[PDB]
RNA sequence: AAACUUUCAACAACGGAUCUCUUGGUUCUGGCAUCGAUGAAGAACGCAGCGAAAUGCGAUAAGUAAUGUGAAUUGCAGAAUUCCGUGAAUCAUCGAAUCUUU
RNA sequence: CCCACCCAUACCCCGCCCUCAGGGUAGAAACGAUGCCCUGAGGAGUAGGCGGCCGUGGAGGUCAGUGACGAAGCCUAGGGCGUGAGCCCGGGUCGAACGGCCUCUAGUGCAGAUCUUGGUGGUAGUAGCAAAUAUCUAGCGAAACCACAG
RNA sequence: GGGACCGAGGACCGCGCUCUGCAAGGAUGCUGGCGUAAUGGUCACCAGCGACCCGUCUUGAAACACGGACCAAGGAGUCAAGGUUUUGCGCGAGUGUUUGGGUGUAAAACCCGCACGCGUAAAGGUGAGAGCUUCGGCGCAUCAUCGACCGAUCCUGAUGUAUUCGGAUGGAUUUGAGUAGGAGCGUUAAGCCUUGGACCCGAAAGAUGGUGAAC
RNA sequence: UUGACCUCGGAUCAGGUAGGAGGACCCGCUGAACUUAAGCAUAUCAAUAAGCGGAGGAAAAGAAACCAACAGGGAUUGCCCUAGUAACGGCGAGUGAAGCGGCAACAGCUCAAAUUUGAAAGCUGGCUUCGGCCCGCGUUGUAAUUUGGAGAGGAUGCUUUGGGCGAGGCUCCUUCUGAGUUCCCUGGAACGGGACGCCACAGAGGGUGAGAGCCCCGUAUAGUUGGAAGCCAAGCCUGUGUAAAGCUCCUUCGACGAGUCGAGUAGUUUGGGAAUGCUGCUCAAAAUGGGAGGUAAAUUUCUUCUAAAGCUAAAUACCGGCCAGAGACCGAUAGCGCACAAGUAGAGUGAUCGAAAGAUGAAAAGCACUUUGAAAAGAGGGUUAAAUAGCACGUGAAAUUGUUGAAAGGGAAGCGCUUGUGACCAGACUUGCGCCCGGCGGAUCAUCCGGUGUUCUCACCGGUGCACUCCGCCGGGCUCAGGCCAG
């Protein structure tokens, strides 16, 4: 509250009495009368700067670098070790960037919770929304009493094409918990992502891969960034002909014998 | 601040308003519009799938794709090129697609009736008092002053006697 | 800058998400009265007055009578079938009325003009 | 999820609703499950408790007990079956408590108005499984 | 010697920290526009079986009527008051009334 | 003047910690190349500068984490780890939640401010019987002052 | 010859030697002891040596002074706006989506039509010099020196000129936040500066509007 | 003498209206000082606070006596940039706009200056059988027509209409709508763990004796029951009067706001001496007029608008009103002064000032009864899972205190290093492997057979048997390796 602490009637002793010079309430037949006020260091006071609206809450960031971070998120998706480094239990996953055929989702045909959670079972994504069933537990701390109070693991996300699926498949999978559904024109970065932690499990359609193609030519302003390595394996790079051959022979070994 | 405290603590109930809007969000009736609008569609799309403009202005931001919806000379004359002083008033001279823009055409385009007003008894009379004198010469009736009090021009009247069909 | 009691007269934004939305539904309800209607009006071309902006041209108030009579809308009809008129502009010269003719031509094209009843 | 933006998933909200609510409106949330044969009979899950229905308690120390509710208690939130009973210090015997979602009705109290909600539900249940097979 | 003083341990006190909780606050957002001479906001006095506080109400006084629900209220005491009923309720709604002194 | 002897954080030899510097380490290593191995030198410190690490409230991710067969808290003439801030375990009490790790965030760490609030003492069963509630003995009973003691 | 203290490292590699193995790039061998207790720890006390009461402030230093009855909880460089330096990041002579529009699973995320802000626009010689080299040389960035061009300034004062306008050639100890093959825009983190209560607590005052009396 | 008109009054005559509250936001009037300029007075603070008057759901402003110098724009309002620019200033402190450009929202109108003059055609009241009758207002002007990017009057020929019901629809309240209380263990209680299921456009939230999608309320989605008031509306009845309206043409006309502009002067205000605006005093206009700008350009050439009358939605503001939904917020010394009797108790003559104070248990089952005695107290005994949870009540720290046990001391205590004594506590390497025989049982053994899944050559089952091989198990035998400390 602005007027929080200094709503009070206070004024300064002064050096007159030995008490601390501090403002003190008058008057003279209260509990109250006679406490210090104004002040951090005072019960019943105002705090030191107190909190303001005006802090700043939100960060602008450039689209380049948004558009950029969503698609080494994408790319890290493509990887299974990242997959499971993240959390996701893909161990029974045919495929990492998982492709299901559109036929099963277009339509009313996954419409129904339980023809979600057949074809999720069935694709191999059954482990990974079991995971997040078990795991719910209760929030650590007061944030149960502030609207969150439990705390679970995030599932498979699916991508999916509106115009070649439509958006009945997003009412079937919406009861399963931890399972995500977000249109390829629209992804982000929080679902691909999730904790800041790279590597977020996908079961792609097929129109999904062929409007992802589609839409990272439709972003003005943003091409798709170009590596400063070409080959990122360094084993590659140096367990090669080519370095090797010009190579002088080694100073020493790795482990060095005590002379003296 | 007060009073919020003081109906905490009384026993008198709480009254909830009801979701009252001022303006209706979606077009209602018995017309074309009404029932091909998608409450959970937008305005743009909705004016999409019926084949119509939205806004008439320039555009002010990006579109979804398919929007469709945020739309010899003797003389040196600049407007000869652009013709096909009097102009009719009260409307105008108009000379594979959705089925709502079909639809509209056909409502807009349907033939319709006139309700030609007709003549009092009473004017009947006057034109037919007009004509059992003079006949067909409407200049004598105009020069009339005793069966035409008011001074009408002898084209007024013969338009009027045309009208009623007594020539 | 702060010389002033500025601590009273800070406006933050927080409200700009819900009144964008409520502007959408504003459109949505100035849509749900005028059904098969635009819910904007037909407004002239006009040349941008100074010297740094002569290049470029925006949209205008509305169309002059001369631009009117010569597009054959009458005038008293224009406001009632979705046309702007400004009686305060002046053409000036037979370019801008060129324009904003062929404009309302192109307006009367694509026109779908309902009966009364 | 709610959806509905007049719902709300507030935690404070929702038990100042609770422990300060009307009479009619603790009636409601002071219902019981129907028994199964009473739930084929008349195609009705749950019904409000009232005083005259003959119940069995599935749950709690007095678990397998059935009997006769003689008392709505809506402001302690509890119901009183027959012979259900305690001993105080003194001797007297007095009711025990028991919420009346531990407990099952075997027997309604049925009259004109309970049988108007049994119709209510039936109707609205039926529809619903004509919905559902087309 | 005994008594006193100091330190440590167990138990018992004083006191209300810590932990956990929360029908409270606080900040943001959305819909809506409604006090009064037809007597307002505020002040006072009264109304219940036991009412101390709070709340409700005005000599029709913890309220009357009308509508809806459908079997209570409840701390104790009382009712031959109501249960296939124009009908309980410290019920909800609420369009009719009563509405002391200022 | 001569001889022997005594001991500084000083000098010499060895061990260990840290810092700095030099060297080695890929058709990869028998250890996170932000890792490992070898060698040498150095170590006072106010204002001040830089780095690392510990702890607290809350947020995202994760540990398929702990938990009414007992979470958190508290007590403890118990057992360990760390140079240290701290951390882990045992015993008792207790009764519903809590913790680690990677990031994010802040109203985030006290010995003092004649500091604020609360509680509790010596003075002291003393001075005095005073507002409130000329001596001895019952009952009632403060205040100034107080780093620890003469 | 007698004594004390120490045993760092952990397959081999080396220098060597008295060369069937050695005292040569750091300790092994033998014997004995160890569970009703080997060995530790805590508290209390005694004993030998050592040791001015903590924080703040002043002084060359002391000495004074200030604060400290005790315990628990609270308690002080914060948040904005505007500059500036440096680290990371994206794009780059361009950069900045978020005023707004569209869209949405709805304060999120996703998209962008015209503007606008800031910035850019409106190659010489010689000598060093990293690096490369066919061993002859080629030479980054940067610096020194000699030169070139321009806004403008100092004279000489062309063809020409509407006849009162203009500056061509040759000369100057010229300048510049000038050119001489762009570096900026946005964001994040840290530090500093200015203004807001501004690290926290601490006057006498002054003003506005009220409440009472009584000299 | 009588009756008008005008003017000024009375009436407990009839019908109305104002006052107060609230005031977050809004429109006016009035109006400081501290402070900064390391002093201070111009300046700043600030055209702010306090004070006074007046409204609403918004208010205000608003359809150019505007901006501009353009190839022009076109009521008002607000956001972005313009821009910390122009301008002003002890040129210091600093103060500080606007046009254009992008956007949100857009909507235009009513009078006065005219003669209806072939007809005051207009209106407030009263009486009513509700259908039309009286008095009055008004000619010192009430209707119609017209409002200067206009208009009127004639002529002309086309093109336009007005009322009343109204099915039904939208908005909002309402009724109803999925699935385990299956089995076992722990527990006072399953809402915990294990097993087997089911629902899901519902796995938001709350309750229930501990973490409940399926026990209950609700939640999601389309419907569906009944109702309230507005608005829209398919259609169905009627219309009417030589009634109203738009445009065109022209040998006819075309009225536009005065103690107001402006000049002088004094204050006040602004970035603003064409005084930036306003106000007070003195003087006091015009009609091819007046206002404001552009321009050295040859004289004020040109450009652009009409003041002194008025109305008007939207985009905009919002600490208040009726609600609603939320948060990386606070968690009882915190968060509002107030989670609870809170503007309460209490203090002051008064204006005013203004606290402290939450938690038994799942359920009062709130301790019957016996026995001491005068207590807000005990001992037995009882309830409870628990009473060392007993309305001093969850947990229960420290300061400080009492009982018991041990040790030490009487010219300070406390601390650092190092042994000793007493008491108490802990308990060292968690202490194994390999060979050689005999018996038994399995296999990865059998080029044995059959089947399943696969990464298609690897795994897993079922049945056979011990010739070989390999594992284990049991009974004997042997060797070795082992933690610490001393000499």
């Amino acid at each position: 509250s602005e007027k929080a602490g200094h709503q009070t009637s206070a004024e300064s002793w002064g050096t007159g009495r030995a008490v601390a010079r501090i403002p003190r309430v008058s008057g003279g037949g209260t509990h109250r009368a006679g406490q210090g006020a104004f002040g951090n260091m005072c019960r019943s006071g105002r705090m030191f700067a107190p909190t303001k609206i005006w802090r700043k809450w939100h960060v602008k960031i450039n689209q380049g670098q948004k558009r950029f971070a969503t698609a080494s998120a994408l790319a890290a998706s493509a990887v299974a070790p990242l997959l499971m480094a993240r959390g996701h239990q893909v161990s029974t996953v045919p495929e990492v960037p998982l492709v299901v055929d559109s036929a099963a989702v277009a339509g009313d045909a996954v419409a129904k919770t339980a023809a979600a959670y057949k074809l999720l079972k069935a694709i191999g994504a059954g482990p990974d929304v079991e995971k997040v069933k078990k795991s719910k537990k209760l929030r650590a701390g007061k944030g149960k009493m502030r609207g969150r109070r439990h705390r679970q693991r995030r599932g498979p996300l699916i991508v999916y094409s509106p115009e070649h699926d439509g958006k009945e498949l997003v009412k079937g999978f919406r009861n399963i918990p931890g399972v995500e559904t977000c249109p390829v024109d629209a992804l982000n970065l929080l679902q691909l992502a999730p904790g800041g932690h790279l590597g977020r499990f996908i079961v792609w359609t097929s129109a999904a891969i062929k409007q992802l193609d589609a839409v990272y030519e439709s972003k003005k302003g943003f091409f798709l960034p170009a590596n400063i390595v070409s080959q990122a394996d360094l084993s590659r790079l140096i367990n090669s002909t080519e370095i090797q051959s010009v190579l002088r022979a080694p100073k020493g070994e790795a482990r060095t014998k005590r002379a003296c | 601040r007060e009073l919020q405290k003081r109906k905490r603590r009384s026993s008198r109930p709480t009254i909830r308003m009801p979701n009252r809007r001022k303006k209706a969000l979606n077009p209602a009736g018995n017309n074309i519009i009404a029932k091909s609008w998608n409450k959970k569609e937008t305005l743009s799309q909705n004016y999409t799938r019926f084949g119509l403009v939205a806004k008439l202005g320039k555009a002010t931001g990006g579109t979804a794709p398919g929007n469709k919806a945020l739309l010899s000379e003797s003389d040196a004359v600049p407007q000869q090129q652009q013709q096909e002083n009097h102009i009719r008033q009260h409307d105008l001279e108009l000379e594979s697609k959705p089925e709502v823009l079909r639809a509209l055409e056909r409502e807009a385009t349907r033939p319709v009736e006139k309700t030609v007003r007709h003549q009092s008894e009473r004017e009947r009379e006057w034109l037919q008092r007009l004509v059992d004198k003079h006949g067909d010469d409407v200049a004598a009736m105009a020069r009339d002053r005793k069966l035409n009090p008011y001074q009408q021009t002898a084209s007024d009247i013969k338009r009027r006697l045309k009208k009623a069909g007594l020539l | 800058h702060f010389r002033k009691h500025w601590q009273r007269r800070v406006r933050c934004h927080f409200d700009q998400p819900g009144k964008k939305v409520t502007r959408r539904l504003a459109r949505r309800a100035k849509a749900a009265a005028l059904a098969p209607r635009p819910v904007d009006k037909l407004r002239p071309i006009v040349r941008c007055p100074t010297v740094k902006y002569n290049r470029r041209t925006r949209l205008g108030r509305g169309f002059t009578l001369e631009e009117l009579k010569a597009a054959g809308i009458p005038r008293l009809l224009a406001p009632t079938i979705g046309i702007a008129v400004d009686h305060r502009r002046k053409n000036l010269s037979e370019e801008s009325l060129a324009a904003n003719v062929q404009r309302l031509k192109d307006y009367k094209a694509r026109l779908i003009l309902f009966p009364r009843k | 999820m709610k959806v509905r933006p007049t719902v709300s998933s507030s935690r404070r909200k929702a038990r100042k609703a609770h422990f300060s609510a009307p009479s009619s409106v603790r009636r409601v949330i002071m219902s019981a499950p129907l028994s199964k044969e009473l739930r084929e009979k008349y195609n009705v899950r749950s019904i409000p408790i009232r005083k005259g229905d003959e119940v069995q308690i599935v749950r709690g120390a007095h678990k397998d007990k059935e009997g006769k509710v003689t008392s709505v208690y809506r402001l302690k939130y509890v119901i009183h079956v027959e012979r259900v009973t305690r001993e105080k210090a003194t001797g007297q015997t007095v009711p025990i408590g028991i919420h009346p979602s531990n407990v099952v009705i075997t027997k309604l109290h049925l009259d004109k108005d309970r049988e108007n909600i049994l119709a209510r539900i039936k109707a609205g249940r039926e529809q619903v499984a004509k919905a559902k097979g087309k």
